[PDB]
């Protein structure tokens, strides 16, 4: 997801 | 000598950031939680970026970033508004943003009245123990590790280093200008007390925002991306008792 994708 | 943390959390420390709310419109219940629900979606990235910047944070699993940040957030966004509300407004209103700030009469309309006399009520907190700006800074940091799942973390060890030695900095930070032991070990005591308070907030809060995820399309709210889906698997966990807080104090 979005939030994932701060991290990934 | 040279205050190195402190100059890492005053450096990372957010700015202002707005919700973007019409106050030419008269207040509702859907607007008013419309706005607070995409103030939060606003916070939460700058909360990532916040997190990502601290002190020894990228030592945690990448899973376990994620997962403090997750859970955390409400207490970190509720305690960094309150003092807002201390410093801008002295704690008469709730200033969520620049543009939503929270008078007797929205507080009622939000239908978390209750809830919202304890926000002021910590926001005085602020006044009354005299917090300073370097307190805030360090406690905030703190509340990031103030809560964790039963079951522990992916990698629970690096997690309790950290949680530590931030602990062992507001420690510092107590005994910087204070050359007494018993008066390190008052303050040490009223803070700990505070950020304890935090967390029944944060848990009221929780269930509300729950409850009005699950019906919000009955009553016009409308739920951002991340909100909604953190709201649904991380905040359940919470309220079912799989992920609770750290109190100092029990
Ligand atoms: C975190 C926010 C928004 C950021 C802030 O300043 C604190 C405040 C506390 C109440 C939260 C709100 C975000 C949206 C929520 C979660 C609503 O759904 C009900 C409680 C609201």
């Amino acid at each position: 997801s979005r939030f994932a994708d701060f991290f990934r | 000598c040279q205050p190195i943390f402190l100059n890492v959390l005053e450096a990372i420390e957010p700015g202002v950031v707005c919700a973007g709310h019409d106050n030419n419109q008269p207040d509702s219940f859907a607007a008013l939680l419309s706005s607070l629900n995409e103030l939060g979606e606003r916070q939460l990235v700058h909360v990532v970026k916040w997190a990502k910047a601290l002190p020894g944070f990228r030592n945690l699993h990448v899973d376990d970033q994620m997962a403090v940040i997750q859970y955390s957030w409400m207490g970190l966004m509720v305690f960094a508004m309150g003092w807002r509300s201390f410093t801008n407004v002295n704690s008469r209103m709730l200033y969520f943003a620049p543009d939503l700030v929270f008078n007797e009469y929205r507080m009622h309309k939000s239908r978390m009245y209750s809830q919202c006399v304890r926000m002021r009520h910590l926001s005085q907190e602020f006044g009354w123990l005299q917090i300073t700006p370097q307190e805030f800074l360090c406690m905030k940091a703190l509340l990031l590790f103030s809560i964790i799942p039963v079951d522990g973390l992916k990698n629970q060890k690096f997690f309790d280093e950290l949680r530590m030695n931030y602990i062992k900095e507001l420690d510092r930070i107590i005994a910087c200008k204070r050359k007494n032991p018993t008066s390190c070990s008052r303050r040490f005591y009223q803070l700990t007390k505070l950020l304890d308070s935090v967390q029944p907030i944060a848990r009221e809060l929780h269930q509300f925002t729950f409850d009005l995820l699950i019906k919000s399309h009955m009553v016009s709210v409308d739920f951002p991306e991340m909100m909604a889906e953190i709201i649904s698997v991380q905040v359940p966990k919470i309220l079912s008792g799989k992920v609770k807080p750290i109190y100092f104090h029990t």
